């Protein structure tokens, strides 16, 4: 049993590279982000561009749908983040109290609490309603490159350069658990899978490992593509067959089977490394973007 | 650029 992306869209539009793309929860919009320093929302069916949402003077590293889909946040090289109404385009909150770039949000599942990292080696805790910084974490020693909450928000997992996946408890602050590599190679993107039992992450070593987290054992490693460099988004794929996705710095989307660690597929067109992939919440359908050269996002679908 | 896009 294997997957038949095939291409469906090429969305051209950002003038830059571009760093993330996310599908809003209720599957109807597909956001992206860009070092052009906007943001964009396009239909996830049609691929139909709708809108252009700016406001940030840096460049963007990530985008995130808050549960509803009605708030985005981005996290900038300006050490901002910003909150944002999409049906309005309007920058609700500015968050402010990193001290550099910020590299990647999200949204807790109840949505009134956003978490970011930075390169100021923090995870901060926020309030959506207010704005204000509950917490700061110093939460690793080199920058962070990923944060996620769990299915209940009860859990972060934060990844950094400095090698480690941790484990925070939300309420306190607390560190749960640290998970450790002795080659120390830098991890380069960590999250929840959908049910939050596992945490699959990505180290600079061209692999992606799948953890129990709890027991501190990697129960699955997939390889064949590249990744030394960039900090590219992974995924599970859980609408048709169970699969991992990620991009990779051959210009190539890679899909394995999560259970078999096989490739099963291998989706050709970007012309750049392919930093982001996103799978549709009810749909077989991967959104994929690339770097600079490239600066598109391509819509794919399969029939499992 | 932005963080991310940059090695």
């Amino acid at each position: 049993v294997k997957p038949n992306y095939a291409l469906k869209f090429t969305l051209a539009g950002h003038t830059k590279a571009v760093s993330s793309v996310k599908f809003s929860p209720n599957g109807e919009w597909l956001a992206s982000s860009s070092a052009d320093k906007l943001i964009k929302i396009w239909g996830a069916y049609d691929g139909k561009f709708e809108k252009t949402i700016s406001g940030h003077k840096l460049g963007i590293s990530d985008v995130a749908w808050s549960s509803d889909s009605n708030l985005l946040v981005s996290a900038s090289d300006d050490k901002t983040l910003k909150i944002w109404d999409v049906s309005s385009g309007k920058c609700l909150k500015t968050l402010k109290g990193h001290s550099n770039y910020v590299f990647c949000c999200n949204f807790n599942p109840q949505s009134n609490l956003i978490v970011s990292g930075s390169f100021d080696e923090s995870v901060r805790i926020w309030d959506v309603k207010t704005g204000k910084c509950l917490k700061t974490l110093p939460a690793h020693s080199d920058p962070v490159s990923a944060v996620h909450f769990n299915r209940d928000g009860s859990l972060i997992v934060s990844s950094s350069y400095d090698g480690l996946c941790r484990i925070w408890d939300t309420a306190s602050g607390q560190c749960l658990k640290t998970l450790i590599d002795d080659d120390n190679p830098p991890v380069s993107f960590v999250k929840f899978s959908p049910n939050g039992k596992y945490i699959l992450a990505a180290t600079l070593d061209n692999t992606l490992k799948l953890w129990d987290y709890s027991k501190g054992k990697c129960l699955k490693t997939y390889t064949g593509h590249k990744n030394e460099k960039y900090c590219i988004f992974a995924n599970f794929s859980v609408t048709g067959g169970k699969w991992i996705v990620s991009g990779s710095e051959d210009n190539l989307v890679y899909i394995w089977n999560l259970q078999t660690k096989e490739i099963v597929q291998k989706l050709q067109g970007h012309t750049d490394v392919v930093i982001s992939t996103a799978c549709h919440p009810t749909e077989n359908i991967i959104a994929s973007a690339a770097l600079e050269n490239d600066k598109t996002i391509k819509l794919w679908k399969s029939d499992c | 650029g932005s963080a991310r896009a940059r090695p």
